[PDB]
């Protein structure tokens, strides 16, 4: 809210009182935090793009996922993303230990809605199932590069305080594609983490209801690991209450 | 051409808006102008430049106070003329008296510069 | 992949040749010391550190003018009492092998020198020895090729412009003692010609002319020459007599009461030699 | 706070005239200078400077030296720095400067006849006896005290013309230096740096060629030969408005100065005398 | 509209004059000042033709030249 | 009257700090000096001289003072600590003095309420009228800036004294908790920080 300060000389009683409104410092703090988080997320995204480049695949991401024949590259990209997320949670880890299998489904009766990437052991080693058609559909869905997204007082204050500044094939569309892939693989990684550390039955229960994620993860994630990418924003379904009533 | 308009009261002077340039043909007449534009000081938009923009060839001082100069210029297709410019300019060589100019350009310049009080 | 097909990217580039020095023994890690100046896109293709270490020379700027033009210039690090080989500021192609202790420094730097100085025989000898030395194929071969390619790229950047400058009419330079009535000047231009194109560029960037005629105006920066050129190369010697005192105050009470904040003339000895001529500014 | 600002002991004895005396602070520096920086600049085209000699640990020999303020185009009178007594009256536009300054110059050059003429002229000022004579006394006494202080004969092996190679014969620049007043001689010593410094059989060369010239006309910012050395130098306005908000920058700059380098200093068995 | 230089000069001179009229001892404005001349309603704010906003390093004065012209 | 005499003493101390500044002989005001990052040597000299001045005041009998100190002018946010623009670390035997030049510049550039506030003063219209009938400078703003810098360096010097007298451990603990010098004078009297009080209240 507000505070005030009083200046006074030791030998004198003439005191000068000033008042401060903390809203200004609140704006400073909020702007600083927003900038810091934006920088962190952009750094992570750039790092992801850079390692994918390091793999040195000729085609762009969407073309790769469209090329059904080249399962090799799909598996490479998926594993690299999964390992990147794993390290982002455990920076000291740079490999994945146990070897990994991969399969690329091609039909609805082979895919599971809501979990394009999933895991299942063959009783000896873990296999990652990929819904390449779903990946292609997500990355191909037309994106909005125009509309903006969003207290009016602090909004205006930020508008008037913060400033603005007026050879890569990447547009905002490709950045969005990369972010979507990262988020999907992050969701899959959370499922896999719950699996590995709580058993296949717990993994199935999580698939049924993600709410268990709360405890099964926050026990370790919020404390020791970098926050989830989604943590950058609070997400919600438009007209959620009426939709639920429906 | 449509790229410019002939200045009213001049047979050899025209202005290109997109270029913001006033040009005077050295020895050539204009023709075909169905439209004309009255001269106005705003046309000579003062060029801003932290270091004076260097100029070459023949340069003449029109108004030292207003940094107005006349620069000899030949269109690449070899059309002699002069460009009237206003802004932060400096000359590589010695500036030259307007009397050196021909009576044609001189008359056009008088018409364009002396206000018709 | 992220970047457009090919599409050569644009970034800064370390420019000093010696930045490419690396231990051919991959099992031995080495880092060369480079002054940050190397990352300035200027006529200098050697960083301050390498310049001082190998040539005994320090960069410097000379304001010139209305419009303040900055002319590159180097200065002596040579002390007053240094003699003989110590006075060779930049050795010639016939003496660099001796002035520079090839044995005492790394093979990569020896190759760099045998490239700068046009010593194809020595370059070939080093290449063949490295071919038949250590695990050449594994990574030493690639490292050597990288260093050679970098040096050759720098030299190919410099030499064409150097030759164009040599044959240039508008810009003329004459590295000799402008006091033609002198004996320590000699055919300085001939010796400069003997130097390699890149070496010639370095000499141009380092040694300022005693006089400079711009169009019709001549500026005399010195009434004397601070360095000379002979068969040995660029020599930090006074052409007329006693060497100039070089305190070297850094790097390798009533007096002050009166001399509080007070303009002080540097004791440095810049490089002034020869005649230079130019038409227009070209700046 | 002894103000040694010679040429600031100037009083506008004329009531209608006020002398600002806007001259350099360094006059309060107990240095070898008897004229501080701004007077030096104005009346001799010199800028004070210091040249360190030995500066390693505590040996801090810092020889003083002034700089040319003469370009490479001035000549004759324009180039003369310290005119001789025979030509100083001509080099300086004494008539354009205050009579007190003229008196100071005449005292410096020992132009007692000019001094007498100036005081005779002042005799006919309206408030002559009241305060003009007081001003005369003050200025004259100050100047005389300064001159006596400078003069060493009152109550070492520096040669200025002995550097000049290619000279036919004669030197004599040291002859004219001797002919100069004690103040002028001390000024020359303080501002001009001998091109050579020999200590107990140990010679240090600071330049490969002397920069100053000394002859009958006096001290000249000329070269021993060839052309002259290159020596370069709010009321908000419409032009003061800058346009839209939007190359050896990384390297230091060697001064384009022409310090007074001329002469040979010889020092006997005395060691690095730092008192 | 072309000669933004004069618009900025006039605006700054007026602002400094008012500033001095409040603080007669002040004859300058210390920190340098930026200026921009809007040209559209979606760029102008009603009721405040002249306004200020810092770029986090220095203050910029926004001018609604169309509104100024309309008033005058 | 008496309080006026102590005011005169305080202003004399400020004047002595002014003599120190003149001894430094800076062409620019401290505001411009701090604004100019390239003037690293000037900033370091200013800080060192202020510290020596404060040391002499705090220990009048002691004229000695560390005659060499490592200095680093910091600019980045991660290179500064809120509430401690000046810091005294040790790089394994090497004494480093870190400076938050941006913070110094901000404080100096802050507008002061010179005219805005009205305060009691010797004010007798009779004396003014009687006087009327009988008939290089420093502004109030500059004096305020200069006092601010002096007090900042006073805080820094107190932390430095804790560091030297007790050690780096206690210096860090003092940085964390400043309660050590609520008593202050207990030498200190010559420190302006012991002359007044400042407090913050919830509001
Ligand atoms: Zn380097």
């Amino acid at each position: 809210n507000k505070v005030r300060t009083v200046t006074e000389i030791v030998n004198s009683d003439e005191k000068i009182q000033k008042t401060y409104e903390l809203a200004e410092f609140d704006l400073k703090n909020l702007s600083s935090l927003e900038s810091y988080e934006t920088l962190k997320i952009k750094l992570a995204l750039s790092k992801y793009m850079a390692m994918l480049s390091t793999l040195e695949m000729t085609q762009p991401l969407l073309e790769i996922f469209r090329n059904k024949a080249d399962t090799r590259q799909i598996a490479a990209v998926v594993f690299s993303t999964l390992a990147f997320i794993h390290n982002r949670f455990h920076p000291l880890v740079t490999n994945f230990t146990n070897k990994m299998e991969f399969v690329v489904t091609e039909t609805n009766d082979t895919s599971i809605p809501g979990e394009p990437i999933l895991f299942t052991e063959n009783e000896g080693v873990l296999l990652c199932s990929v819904d390449r058609p779903s990946i292609v559909k997500m990355l191909s869905r037309e994106f909005d590069t125009e509309a903006l997204v969003n207290n009016c007082n602090v909004r205006i204050a930020k508008t008037f305080g913060a400033s603005k500044r007026k050879d890569f094939s990447i547009t905002e569309v490709e950045a969005t594609q990369y972010l979507t892939l990262l988020l999907t693989v992050e969701h899959a990684y959370l499922h896999y983490y719950i699996f590995k550390n709580y058993g296949v039955f717990e993994y199935c229960k999580s698939l049924t209801d993600h709410s268990l994620f709360t405890n099964k993860l926050r026990s370790t994630m919020s404390t020791k690991t970098s926050n989830l990418l989604l943590s950058k924003f609070k997400f919600t379904i438009e007209d959620f209450d009426k939709i639920n009533s429906n | 051409s449509k790229d410019f308009l002939q200045l009213k009261g001049t047979m050899n002077a025209f202005y290109a808006p997109k270029q913001r340039i006033l040009s005077i043909l050295a020895v050539n007449r204009l023709f075909g102008a169905t439209e004309t534009i009255d001269f106005h000081p705003n046309l000579l938009v003062y060029r801003q430049s932290s270091p004076p923009v260097r100029l070459t060839g023949d340069v003449y001082v029109v108004d030292k106070n207003e940094k107005v100069f006349l620069v000899k210029h030949v269109f690449s297709n070899t059309v002699p003329a002069y460009l009237l410019i206003r802004g932060d300019y400096e000359s590589s060589s010695d500036l030259k008296s307007l009397r050196d100019l021909n009576p044609w350009v001189q008359n056009t310049l008088l018409k364009l510069l002396i206000p018709d009080s | 992949l992220v970047p457009v097909g090919m599409a050569p990217r644009q970034m800064r580039v370390n420019r000093c040749i010696f930045a490419s020095i690396v231990s051919f023994d991959a099992c031995i890690t080495y880092k060369s010391p480079c002054s940050p100046d190397a990352y300035h896109d200027d006529g200098w293709f050697i960083c301050n550190n390498h310049l001082i270490k190998r040539f005994k020379m320090s960069k410097m700027v000379l304001p010139i003018f209305d419009n303040q033009f900055k002319m590159t210039i180097a200065r002596h690090l040579v002390g007053n009492k240094e003699r003989g080989i110590k006075r060779i500021l930049i050795p010639s192609a016939t003496n660099y092998q001796d002035v520079f202790n090839l044995n005492s420094m790394m093979q990569a730097e020896q190759l760099i020198f045998h490239l700068i100085y046009n010593n194809e025989n020595a370059v070939n000898t080093i290449c063949d020895n490295l071919k038949y030395t250590e695990g050449f194929t594994s990574n030493t071969q690639r490292v050597i090729h990288s260093v050679y390619a970098t040096t050759k790229s720098i030299l190919d950047t410099t030499n064409p412009n150097t030759f164009c400058s040599r044959v240039s009419r508008d810009e003329l330079r004459f590295f000799d003692v402008t006091n033609a009535r002198a004996l320590r000047g000699g055919a300085g231009d001939q010796l400069f010609n003997n130097y390699s194109g890149f070496l010639q560029n370095l000499i141009r960037r380092a040694v300022a002319p005693e006089y400079l005629q711009i169009d019709t105006e001549e500026l005399r920066f010195r009434n004397c020459a601070t360095c000379i050129i002979d068969e040995t190369g660029l020599v930090a010697s006074v052409p007329d007599g006693p060497e100039l005192y070089n305190p070297i105050r850094s790097s390798d009470r009533e007096l002050d009461r009166t001399l509080s904040g007070y303009e002080e003339y540097p004791t440095y000895v810049p490089l002034f030699l020869g005649y230079q001529i130019i038409n227009s500014e070209n700046n």
